[PDB]
């Protein structure tokens, strides 16, 4: 019974844990991707900026 | 009127004319040289000066060179000898096969339909390819995004389309790439012939192209899209023809734009695309619907910038949009041609209300066979095949048979595989995934319904199959 | 890790 | 006389804004006082901006400026071949000048489009990871992108190497000439390159453009051009070219400069929007002619350096939409023990099996399957706790073939060669042997079969492809050496 | 010539000349100013007017100032008077020893070395310190770079490899101060003149001492490099002595160029660097190489801003050497020191046929190791551990036994490490690496080899370490 | 004014970011060019000319000293920011704390991995010295076998003990407002740390440990701090002497 | 401001001064500052911004002559503290109260972060030595489960020491107890308002801490008033 027990809430264990874990992936990717365009956004205005006051 | 260049700074000319001030968006020739320069004013500086766009390459330009007013923005030749001829931004014939010899000529510029124009209601093309006029119907005059490298049968799946809407609909197609890398664009034109889209010796050429070469500056590459949907336009404002438009890249045709906007000193927006990113985009897709004459389909091809399609580009492409046709390399690895992902691949017409209840419950069922399927991949090779209960083990056999029933020879293949290309019609189609899903086929092999057209064919081949 | 396992027995075991 | 001459009003940075000049053509070379040439890139209404060709402590106010009337081109021919010249062709080796015969432009528009044909004969590159998984074709422009010390450039010398194969036979069809092309890097290392190049005597179908980070920013940004220029005289005539650009990524850095002082409107990452058309037009001047047109063809193999893997970046996006095939390298496979530290699984080419060796597409397509497979379960392997004979399997087959991709650096070896150490690994011969061992093998296999086997070797060739009998053959060959191998 | 002062704005001066306009790169010496301040000629605006960046400070200049021209570009002294002499940027004498009494001068501005004056010759050139010579060995005559963050030890790394080389050296050396800590100046000057490298009285100092710290303006840390450099040129060329040139910091000669870039008029570039940040970069540095008729090993401490190695300048700065020491702020929270990144450090000699086979292999080994560790980290971070394989399990102890084994306690930094300075020849690097490999010393406590020299002393230590 | 007259003066600028952002108005009101993040080309000299004046002057110049302490106040614990990177790449050192250990009840919320002092010893009594010495080194490596040993790792006598001396010191570091301890009382309760004679005591127990042996030696055993006051280091005696007191003190106190 | 400043001095009346919301006035000057011709800041914020907001800040303060409690309401725009705006405005105030929409998200009312709040009057010497040590208790097992969430979000709570799951438990009930129903929230909140003496949140927080209460639901402790509602609703609840 011990194997069978370990074997069942084991792989309900990593079911959930991959399932988290893939989610988890995808909401950092959401912040990489904001981190990103925001980077290239502020680094452009802050050249736009330094240009237009020669 | 003649103008006389007083600046040139890169692929930015400035030119001055005494009497008559040309307007914006009008063509200006550049006089001596040998290939046409071409100079799109798009600003009016002021004091008889106005800013304009190069076309082609700077190189030599002088301070005092005459340039020659159009009077009208940049026209192409128009009519249906452009068929089978490859065309250049301003309309000059790039394929050395002489010039085009065209009766009328039309601008690339002009203004949308006016709402009175718009159609109210939404039909579907029927491009009759099961997997698409299915589960992703494309709306006719509408926008549809062709997600998809290379080595995909992407070139195929264009050239059926074109065959299949030209043979089923009496409308001609356009072919607009912004951004055409020169070898593509030779492999492509060749390609084409083989498939007999296009032909030299008789007029069977049923697909126009027009290509914006990646060595043309900027304002080329950015205006080829305008030239290829105005190529389109002929047939459906005079002939009143359904002309299906292919634009690829739209990616290249939006980077041309912040190009150019860069270069006209315009400020930079968010992750430096153009401020008028919006209105760029608009214009262009606005002229692609249904009016009541014709209609203009777009397929155009989709690069996600990054992956990203929160990113400016794809995010604004996606607002134009009506369905999508991912080519997954995946599924061409299974043999399921075309590689079209059965659950990616979505439409917004695939409403009740518009393709009907019928139609739309049938694509539902399809989706979910082969999600519920997918869901005991899984169990499969986990537990075994065998613990499935009855109904699941009739889901993976049904899923199975749908799933191959999906590929469709395709008329392009012809030359080539030796197997005769099908036009299922909407009709059949969903008869024959309908009759599927209702297992009056659970006793025929799964192989049976591997690249066939109307079920019926598949019966037959399983009977071939013994 | 292998869910609650060990706990759940480890709390009546001793 | 404001026609032909003019004075400059400012100097500095580089920039040197003339008063006249009215006659002068958009990018048309001018001469300054001192002699220093110049390009007129910025034609304004009351100044003609010039970028100076050198250091401009040697140009003040005043300084009268003429026409010069030619544009900007560099010498063509054989004569440059073992030659190592600047941007402008002249010769910087010091071994006299170079017999400047004939003379091409360094700004020409691509060939047409209808004046080529599909690429087919193959750009054996010698790197058996290239060749197998990602062929290259003559005329195609295959990108090498990667970050830092990845091996990018090591990539493109080896290549010109292997070219020594047929440039010393008398398959002219195959004779392949070579240009490097250097942009901002220094003379050190461009020394130690030529010189490498020198002691594997691929120098003398090789010509070497330098443009180091002492030259002027417009010498940087010619560099490309006029090599490409040097290549295409080639191609023309029927003769078959390659070149590697390193680095465009310097080139741009250098062109960036040039318009933020012409004070241009700067874009992302302050790149002006016309640094993709600086590539492109660049770029698609490689190609495959037809026969009507002489038959040459001109591969380029450009080099991006990316930061921090960041292929987005705008130049990087660039040129891989430019490019039809991209070559990652990954630091991370290099210390791992991958060299080269191709990522195989990233890397790709449009081109593929079209410009491939019909022996090399045998077996070619099995281990690229079986490479893949192995991706797919690779996770699983440090996890192997328990797994299936099948999933094992796929991770014995994956970890050999991953071994038989190494190869060591200035030694690449002929086609025939790599299908041979591909059967060993493909054909499951290595499946038992310990991953440790299997670098060995290669060496031993290989060596053994190019000395008494050299008959084998050359029937492949001769076949066009692995033959029943050569099958058979190897299969003796490979059984045997096995045994003597773990004995 | 004379001109005057129109415009003063921070550290550039704007000079208007009623006759004979200055050329570029030449040096103006203002009129009327108890310090000897020096303009050097960078733009000409137009209108008979000059734009010039300040050696110093432009506070006290009134516009109308009469300044002359010098003629002729900043002149310092070079020559074997400058040995144990510590140079203004202005080749002025900062060390109170009275004046440089040389011979002749030399411009700071000059032209780097033809193609046809470069060598392929390099010899390794151990400086003792195990990461360095075993993984990234520096090349005699080759261009070094000492990469990391505002506090990694690039310093003291700089430090101790002047304590080694430097002193036994056949030979003079420079040493150039580019914006930096006065503090660490006043130590190294006494320091070096305690180990007799400086010799205050008789004539014996081998290294020229050149600066421009924190304290001094944009365009004094922008020409201070140079000056070393120039120093270092001489003893190459009109000489043909081997040359030890140490530049800390050199990163310094790219930020003082942004400042004044602003007023220079120039559109920001990205992370709005100077526009011209390469093409500054490679005049300067392509003048720093060993030519036909010298040989010079350069040191130079590269700092990463925000450790961002990404950053235009560093990463500018890799293509400009031929051995990278990138030091990690990881490893040296970690406590090991040296915090050498072994995996992200390389060498152009570390080819089989330099370094010899044997090397390359340990060295290549050390590193694959290491690699395979880190892979097999994020693999457990979250995950436990009693799973990984005995193979696995043997590679993380041994990885971490080698990663410990390479902190090495410097003598310079004895006062960080509690420790005394330990130095361990490449013979037994290559010896106790290639064992560890072999895991010969798989009996050992990691902490046996945690900050140690020889592998003696790591088993030595490990015998000690009984309790 | 101190520092060139021989005396020794201290001066703490909050806040230096304070400042710089003043100085960012008052630049790009001149109409200069804005930088990175607006701030001015010259932020970088704006902080590095200020702190550079602070030194230590040799005797023939008066020997006096200007001992400089400048604050910067981070964003979101965002070190990469312009200033901060700055001042990090002048100053002689940082002392960096975070409000995750403060709440923790590291308080001072001092972050020892992040914190370094460029001079070292050289700045200590050799009584300091001889306690703190290589304590930096051990718990770095403390908290990175803590770190990699965050479950039952199967701990050998070597890293547990790393372990428990690690917390030991750890609680010994906490340290509450307006209460400097002398040199020599600090090196007390650091001694009986670094020697581990508290290493069989309950991490809590100590809080009220270091106060108890504190006032303990303060009233009966003050000529020991006095002495080691004057000295400036632990002599044999002294060493001897601490050992037997907090030996048999910390064993009455685990009565 | 001005219309406080009258009563503060010239009355000496303790003056209540509720500004909402104070962001606005920065938001205001970055719409003019652009056409006033400035060069922009970071984030385009006006050049002036901290200069500005000192000026207007320094005059709402309690002198001598009058006492004047401000309670000033500032709009985090994008939920970013950092931006140039609230960031500048922290330095002013004596008391802060940093409301989270995470905290929100998950119900909990008023959404306070109790690891972000800051005051000048926490010191034993002030609110006590009881008040003090409870507050750092509470703040103390809020911090330690924090570090505990991100082992949670991926291995659950199963891999954690029973220790652990002790603090996680208590840290929960705390974290509940710290909501508390508002009045003029009663529409969401759906209960009556309820207000707690200082003496019985110290008692409440003190009895939690101790573990006094490891047995009750942790909902029990949801939007309650003083503990002894915590306890009733754990009845009511059964
Ligand atoms: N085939 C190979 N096998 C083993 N090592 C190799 C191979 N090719 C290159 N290397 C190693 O990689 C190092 C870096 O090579 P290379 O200089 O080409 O990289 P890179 O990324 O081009 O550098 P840079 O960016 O400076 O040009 C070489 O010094 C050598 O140690
Ligand atoms: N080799 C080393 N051994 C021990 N500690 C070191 C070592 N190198 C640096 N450190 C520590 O790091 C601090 C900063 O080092 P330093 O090199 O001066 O900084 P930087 O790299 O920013 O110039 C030193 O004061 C010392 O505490
Ligand atoms: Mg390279
Ligand atoms: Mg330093």
């Amino acid at each position: 019974e011990s194997t069978t027990s370990e074997q069942s809430a084991r792989m309900t264990a990593m079911d959930n844990a991959s399932k988290n874990a893939s989610e988890m992936i995808d909401k950092l990717t959401l912040t990489f991707n904001r981190t990103r365009q925001a980077v290239i956004t502020k680094e452009l205005i802050e050249i736009i900026s330094g240009a237009a006051a020669l | 009127t003649t103008g006389r260049i007083v600046a040139v700074i890169g692929a930015v000319v400035d030119v001055q004319f005494d009497e008559g001030l040309p307007p914006i968006l009008n063509a200006l020739e550049v006089q001596g040289r040998e290939t046409r320069l071409v100079l799109e004013v798009a600003q009016h500086l002021g004091e008889s000066t106005v800013r304009t766009i190069a076309m082609d390459g700077t190189e030599g330009l002088v301070r005092g060179q005459k340039v020659l007013d159009s009077g009208a923005p940049i026209r192409i030749p128009v009519g249906p000898e452009t068929l089978g001829r490859i065309m250049n931004v301003i309309g000059e014939p790039i394929d050395e096969r002489g010039p085009i010899k065209t009766k009328q000529f039309a601008a690339i510029h002009a203004e949308a339909p006016e709402f009175v124009e718009m159609s109210v209601e939404q039909e579907i093309l029927v491009t009759g390819i099961k997997v698409v006029d299915l589960l992703a119907p494309y709306a006719k005059g509408g926008k549809i995004g062709l997600f998809g490298g290379a080595g995909v049968g992407k070139t195929v799946l264009i050239m059926e389309l074109i065959n299949n809407v030209a043979k089923a609909h009496g409308g001609y197609s356009v072919f607009a790439g912004v951004g055409e890398r020169t070898r593509e664009g030779n492999d492509l034109y060749h390609e084409m012939i083989e498939s007999g889209v296009i032909n030299l010796k008789d007029a069977t050429s049923k697909v126009a192209l027009v290509y914006g070469q990646m060595n043309e500056p900027p304002g080329a590459r950015a205006r080829v899209a305008l030239t290829g949907l105005t190529v389109a336009e002929y047939f459906r404002d005079q002939e009143g023809q359904d002309v299906l438009l292919f634009i690829d890249n739209i990616f290249r045709f939006t980077q041309a734009g912040s190009e150019v906007s860069a270069l006209l000193g315009r400020i930079p927006s968010a992750v430096g695309y153009q401020p008028t990113l919006a209105t760029d985009m608009g214009t262009m897709q606005e002229r692609i619907t249904t009016t009541k004459k014709g209609s203009i389909t777009s397929v155009q091809a989709i690069y996600v910038p990054a992956d990203d399609l929160t990113d400016p580009a794809p995010a604004t492409t996606f607002a134009h949009l009506d369905a999508t046709t991912v080519l997954s390399r995946a599924i061409a690895e299974l043999g399921i041609y075309p590689a079209v992902d059965p659950l990616d691949s979505t439409s917004r017409i695939m409403d009740p209300n518009i393709v009907g209840s019928e139609h739309y419950d049938v694509a539902r069922g399809v989706q979910k066979i082969l999600q519920d399927y997918k869901s005991l991949q899984d169990i499969i090779a986990i537990l075994g095949m065998d613990e499935l209960s009855e109904e699941d083990k009739l889901t993976v056999s049904r899923a199975r048979k749908i799933q191959r029933f999906l590929s469709q020879p395709f008329q392009v293949a012809e030359v080539f595989t030796g197997h005769l290309g099908k036009l299922v019609p909407l009709k059949e189609t969903i008869k024959g995934f309908q009759q599927i899903l209702a297992g009056e086929y659970d006793h025929l092999p799964e192989q049976a319904f591997y690249m066939v057209g109307p079920i019926e064919e598949a019966v037959a081949k399983a009977d071939k199959l013994a | 890790l292998c869910g609650a396992i060990h706990s759940s027995v480890a709390k009546q075991m001793k | 006389d404001l026609e032909e001459t003019g004075r400059v009003l400012s100097i500095g940075d580089g920039i040197a804004r003339v008063h006249g000049l009215r006659n002068v053509q958009a990018e048309e070379m001018v001469e300054f006082s001192s002699g220093l040439k110049g390009m007129s890139l910025n034609l304004e209404p009351d100044n003609v901006g010039v970028v100076v060709f050198g250091n401009d402590k040697l140009i003040k106010e005043g300084d009268i400026v003429k026409r010069t009337g030619a544009i900007v081109d560099v010498p063509v021919g054989e004569e440059l071949l073992g030659r190592v010249v600047d941007a402008l062709g002249n010769a910087i080796d010091g071994k006299g000048p170079i017999g400047s015969k004939a003379r091409r432009r360094v700004g020409l528009k691509a060939p047409g489009i209808i004046p080529r044909i599909s690429v087919r004969e193959p750009m054996q590159t010698g790197i058996k990871a290239v060749d197998s998984l990602v062929p290259i074709g003559r005329g195609q422009r295959e990108l090498i992108i990667g970050d830092r010390q990845t091996g990018k450039t090591s990539i493109a010398i080896d290549t010109i190497i292997n070219q020594k194969r047929f440039n010393d036979g008398t398959d002219e069809k195959k004779k392949l000439y070579c240009i490097y092309v250097a942009i901002g890097q220094k003379r050190s290392t461009v020394a130690q390159l030529v010189k490498r190049l020198t002691d594997a005597d691929a120098m003398k179908y090789t010509i070497v453009v330098s443009a180091t980070a002492s030259d002027a920013a417009p010498l940087q940004y010619l560099a490309p051009y006029s090599g490409c220029s040097m290549g295409e005289y080639f191609r023309d005539n029927g003769k078959h070219a390659l070149i590697i650009y390193d680095d465009l990524s310097k080139q741009a850095v250098a062109y960036r400069q040039m318009s933020l002082l012409l004070r241009r409107p700067p874009g992302r990452e302050a790149y002006p929007g016309d640094v993709f058309y600086l590539h492109s037009r660049l770029l698609e001047r490689a190609a495959k002619m037809n026969d009507a047109f002489g038959g040459g063809s001109l591969t380029a193999l450009p080099v991006i350096e990316t930061q921090a893997g960041d292929v987005s970046a705008y130049i990087p996006t660039n040129v891989i939409s430019i490019t039809d095939g991209q070559i990652f390298l990954e630091t991370e496979l290099f210390y791992k023990g991958i060299r080269p530290a191709i990522n195989v699984g990233l890397s790709v080419s449009r081109v593929g099996s079209a410009a491939q060796t019909r022996a090399m597409k045998q077996v070619a397509g099995t281990m690229k399957l079986e490479l893949a497979q192995y991706r797919e379960v690779a996770a699983f392997a440090q996890f192997g706790s328990d797994l299936d004979a099948a999933t094992q399997q796929l991770l014995s087959r994956g970890v050999r073939l991953t071994e038989l991709l190494k190869q060591g650096q200035y030694s690449p070896m002929a086609i025939e060669e790599q299908v041979a150490v591909i059967y060993a690994g493909v054909r499951g011969y290595l499946d038992k042997l310990e991953p440790s061992k299997i670098t060995k093998f290669e060496n031993a296999f290989l060596s053994h079969v190019i000395s008494q086997h050299q008959a084998l070797l050359g029937k492949i060739r001769t076949d066009g492809k692995i033959s029943e009998e050569s099958d058979a053959k190897l299969k003796e060959i490979v059984t045997n050496f096995l045994a003597g191998f773990e004995a």
